RNA sequence: CCUGUCAAACUCCAAACUUACAGACGCUGUUUGACGCGGGGAUUCCGGUGCGCGGGGU
RNA sequence: AGUGCAAGAGCAAAAGAUGACUUGACAGUGUUCUUCCCAACGAGGAACGCUGACGCGAAAGCGUGGUCUAGCGAACCAAUU
RNA sequence: UUAGGCGGCCACAGCGGUGGGGUUGCCUCCCGUACCCAUCCCGAACACGGAAGAUAAGCCCACCAGCGUUCCAGGGAGUACUGGAGUGCGCGAGCCUCUGGGAAAUCCGGUUCGCCGCCACC
């Protein structure tokens, strides 16, 4: 019972909301795989009248490259009681966002008879800062 | 202008405000009157004035009619007397004016009207047993300013 | 088995109406038919109503219009019992009168015209502009009510 | 749901297992579809027609009744996926079925997949079916080929339940052999 | 009218109700019939090919052969006789 | 929550009614040939009134 | 929401968005409806075919321009293939 | 259908909720990247390979009506409106009688937590 319900690492998220490239560089170094760039919609009076173009860049890490990551990511920050989302997740902060999720996320995710994940099989941020938390850190 | 050219409902409803411009403002000052704080159900006495014949009532007609039914009640009861009166219809009908002989004749927007039916309440007020001789008089003052003939009937009262 | 009678002529009448009456084998004031109570011919009179004065006939006033009014499919011919017994499947006017309230059989079945073509109502009838139920003569009828019309129009 | 305005999709549209839109575009054939599914564990294969009231299964084939004729290896596989195309065909050919169309559901047209496994065994079993071969895996893996090299990086053996070491795409000769054969009892 | 186009006044016709809004099952744009077959004729407004003028909506016509996919309905206009090409998808089988 | 009103270019609803096709009855046609087809000759393309439903206009 | 532009209508594993490939916005010839309800009338328009040649797709299939209804022009003469 | 596949009708099927179900069976979640294939970055997905584990998701089974929906009884209502008729009433706008039809809102109590087809299958 306990097993197919104790939460895991979805995704790791690392993003740098810039405006306008290099910092492709640092991220390819700090999380260990191929970043990718970040388009935008609409016209903005801030200099933004190109729609499609470069503004950013994120990296989605998973299984090791996740863990391996926040093992030397979480240290630096301090996790609050707030920070934390209402399907568990939570994003600290360049910005470092983490999705938490039960055994059978697959569920809604896949192509073929993909379905939504019941309110009952949805994360808590309550069980979310316990899983944490109970990982080499303190919560609040 | 005279009553006459716009008391009958013999043209098609004509509300439609977002193919309508220029529409002349109500004159129409209020629809609740008296204490409007105070519920219906409070008061034993509920009179309305109850129009006999199927017409259109400019919002001329409608705030001078209004106007002389209210003033009366806070004339005889005060002007924070323990009464509520209400007006329960609203101008909708925009109306026009041909006013180039019958070429190019459709009319520009000259008022609103509000339609009403026969055996309908214009009117309804609610006042206390020893208060009751004077809203129908308020009303009797009101059925003076529009066309056509009403009643004053009593909704809930036994105190006769 | 209703008895129909046009009491208004055809000026101003409906054509849809007037076609009706004539697909009822009527086309004359004061032409009578005997029509069967079936769910056609009941859409037909309620459109022929207010030109019309209609009802179920006692056996007996059935007899004597029969006996007056009736005629063979061409011809002159008084229909009587002996012509009845000569040229209908029944023995007398009566036996025919009763067949055909009981809707076994018709006039043109029996080799006679449709039509019962009636004399004006002795003593004159109702009124063409208003129905049974406001003291006129048209629309539907009791039995004793188009018996009197019938028998008025011998 | 919402209101009386609110517009529920077709059941089979929530349910996300039919795709209605390539369903018309595969209908306008007027050929049955050979209906490629997967399961994780099994393969099916059906040809279906159209009928008045849903439609009609002429011949199936799953991966479950392949053992039936000689078959001890798993069933979630390439030989798998082949054969049981090629028994569907076989049981179709039977049924007076002669031609198909590839219908794959929500799976994805990935050169060389199972689906397309399926395909290949219909049509070989006598089966007209509109294909392209350079789409369709070589030879070889559909033997399972590339499972038997995978064991080859032994150390620990692929199969847990044993049914062989090294294992045997030879048995999908055997198999293929068997269905072939104008004998076997479909 | 204030124009004479195909779709004028065709509002209320060429309209879904809410409910029977988005793509329209298949079963029926395949429907086969077959010559001399009685079929209502009857614009989907969802289904964009394959139609007749509006101005025919709710005849009953004849299945009289077809083109291509489409059929060859004969119909009866006022007393002016016509041939109709239409999809399945926009016709009916009658009774 | 409560309370007061509306829509020719609104509609969760919704007639009467009009309308396609078919069957039935009715009426009609097979010497009065209907339905339909082909050909000759027109006149006509200032209309009006009542009633019902209208749109404009006091 | 978006879908070039009135208005009304269509569209959600799309008719919208992104990406990629592509030139069917192809040649020839029709059927039918429309234009012109019924009921004759041209240019124009559309739907639906066939023949030829193609594009894309695993394939069914889709493409006879833009989701649908506006964006159009006789004879004579000229230029052009 | 002791959990499957393809469907028809396309909410009576939606929304929300409760309870129950899986040793070599099923569907899954699940385990995992040598291959086929894959991610503008991620075996996440797609694809392929496979069973240590699980019935917690999904799914299947049984059930609840609070919202939404379908239908039914009674009330509203033969009211509103209306096809046909009238030397019926009204200054009139308009109304009435007869004849043939006949709502909607809403109230109340029931119904509805899908039905059906083909194939496969202890
Ligand atoms: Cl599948
Ligand atoms: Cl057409
Ligand atoms: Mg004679
Ligand atoms: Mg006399
Ligand atoms: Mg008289
Ligand atoms: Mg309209
Ligand atoms: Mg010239
Ligand atoms: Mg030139
Ligand atoms: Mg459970
Ligand atoms: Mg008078
Ligand atoms: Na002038
Ligand atoms: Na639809
Ligand atoms: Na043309
Ligand atoms: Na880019
Ligand atoms: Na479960
Ligand atoms: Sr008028
Ligand atoms: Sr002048
Ligand atoms: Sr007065
Ligand atoms: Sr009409
Ligand atoms: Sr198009
Ligand atoms: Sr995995
Ligand atoms: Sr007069
Ligand atoms: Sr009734």
């Amino acid at each position: 019972f306990h097993e197919m319900r104790e939460p895991r690492i979805e995704k790791v998220v690392v993003h740098m909301g810039i405006g306008h490239a290099n910092a492709e560089d640092i991220l390819g170094e700090i999380t260990g795989q191929m970043p990718v760039r970040t388009k935008a919609k609409r016209t903005v009076g801030e200099f933004d009248i190109r729609e499609g173009d470069p503004i950013g860049a994120k990296v989605t890490l998973r299984d090791e490259m996740a863990e391996e990551f926040l093992q030397t990511a979480l240290p630096l920050a301090e996790l609050a009681t707030s920070q934390f989302d209402d399907t568990g997740n939570f994003s600290f902060g360049l910005d470092v966002t983490v999705n938490l999720v039960r055994p059978g996320y697959r569920v809604a995710k896949r192509d073929k008879a993909s379905r939504s994940i019941p309110t009952k099989h949805r994360l808590n941020p309550a069980d979310a800062v316990a899983f944490i938390e109970s990982t080499y850190d303190v919560e609040v | 202008k005279p009553a006459s050219m716009y008391r009958d409902i013999d043209k098609p409803a004509y509300t439609r405000r977002e193919y309508i411009t220029g529409i002349p403002g109500s004159k129409i000052a209020q629809h609740k009157m008296g204490r409007k704080q105070k519920d219906a159900d409070d008061y034993p006495v509920q009179i309305s004035l109850i129009v006999e014949e199927t017409v259109q009532l400019r919002h001329g007609s409608l705030e001078a009619s209004r106007l002389s039914a209210n003033r009366h009640l806070i004339k005889e009861l005060g002007e924070e007397g323990d009464y509520k009166m209400t007006l329960r219809k609203f101008p909708h009908q925009v109306l026009r004016e041909n006013k180039d002989g019958m070429r190019a004749a459709f009319g520009k927007i000259v008022g609103t009207a509000a339609r009403v039916q026969a055996g309908e309440q214009l009117f309804t007020a609610y006042c206390n047993v020893e208060d009751a001789e004077h809203v129908k008089e308020a009303f009797r003052r009101a059925y003076n300013k529009i066309t056509p003939s009403c009643r004053i009937k009593v909704e809930r009262g036994e105190e006769l | 088995m209703h008895a129909l009678v046009q009491l208004r002529g055809e000026v101003n009448m409906h054509t849809d109406i007037q076609d009706t009456l004539e697909m009822l084998n009527i086309h004359h004031v004061n032409h009578c038919t005997l029509v069967p109570e079936t769910d056609a011919y009941r859409g037909m009179v309620a459109k022929v109503n207010d030109f019309v004065a209609f009802g179920e006939p006692s056996q007996e006033t059935l007899e004597t219009v029969l006996a007056t009014r009736a005629e063979p499919l061409e011809g002159d011919a008084d229909v009587d019992d002996e012509w009845v017994a000569e040229h209908t499947d029944y023995d007398d006017i009566s036996g025919l009168a009763f067949a055909l309230l009981s809707e076994e059989t018709t006039l043109r079945e029996q080799g006679l015209s449709p039509t019962l073509r009636l004399h004006p109502p002795r003593g004159g009838h109702d009124g063409v502009k208003h129905p049974v139920k406001e003291g006129g003569q048209l629309g539907k009828h009791d039995t004793e009510g188009i018996d009197d019309l019938l028998e008025a129009m011998r | 749901a919402t209101g009386p305005r609110y517009k529920v999709p077709m059941r089979r549209r929530r349910e996300a297992r039919t795709d209605y839109h390539q369903r018309l575009r595969l209908l306008k054939s007027g050929k049955p579809r050979l209906v490629a599914r997967k399961s994780n564990k099994h393969v099916r294969a059906q040809l279906v027609t159209l009928g008045p009231n849903g439609d009609d299964t002429l011949a199936s084939a799953h991966s479950s009744d392949l053992a039936e004729y000689g078959w001890e290896a798993p069933t979630g596989n390439m030989p798998s996926a082949y054969l049981t195309g090629l028994l569907a065909g076989l049981r179709a050919q039977e049924a007076g079925v002669e031609e198909a169309v590839l219908d794959i559901g929500l799976n994805s047209p990935t050169p060389g997949s199972k689906v397309f496994a399926i395909q290949e065994g219909a049509i070989d079993a006598g089966l007209d079916i509109p294909h392209n071969d350079d789409v369709l895996a070589d030879w070889q893996r559909t033997r399972g080929a590339h499972i038997a090299e995978y064991d080859e990086q032994l150390e620990e053996p692929l199969y847990s339940g044993d049914f062989d070491a090294a294992d045997l795409p030879e048995h999908f000769d055997e198999l293929r052999e068997t269905l072939l054969d104008g004998d076997i009892e479909l | 009218p204030s124009s004479n186009g195909p779709l004028e006044g065709t509002r209320g016709k060429l309209k879904n109700k809410p409910r029977d809004r988005g793509t329209s099952p298949p079963q029926r744009a395949v429907e086969e019939f077959d010559d001399g077959e009685k079929v209502h004729l009857k614009i989907d407004p969802s289904v964009p090919n394959g139609r007749f003028h509006p101005r025919f909506d709710g005849q009953t016509g004849t299945v009289e052969g077809k083109q291509g996919d489409a059929y060859k309905v004969d119909i009866v206009d006022g007393g002016k006789e016509k041939t109709i090409i239409v999809t399945a998808a926009h016709l009916r089988r009658q009774e």
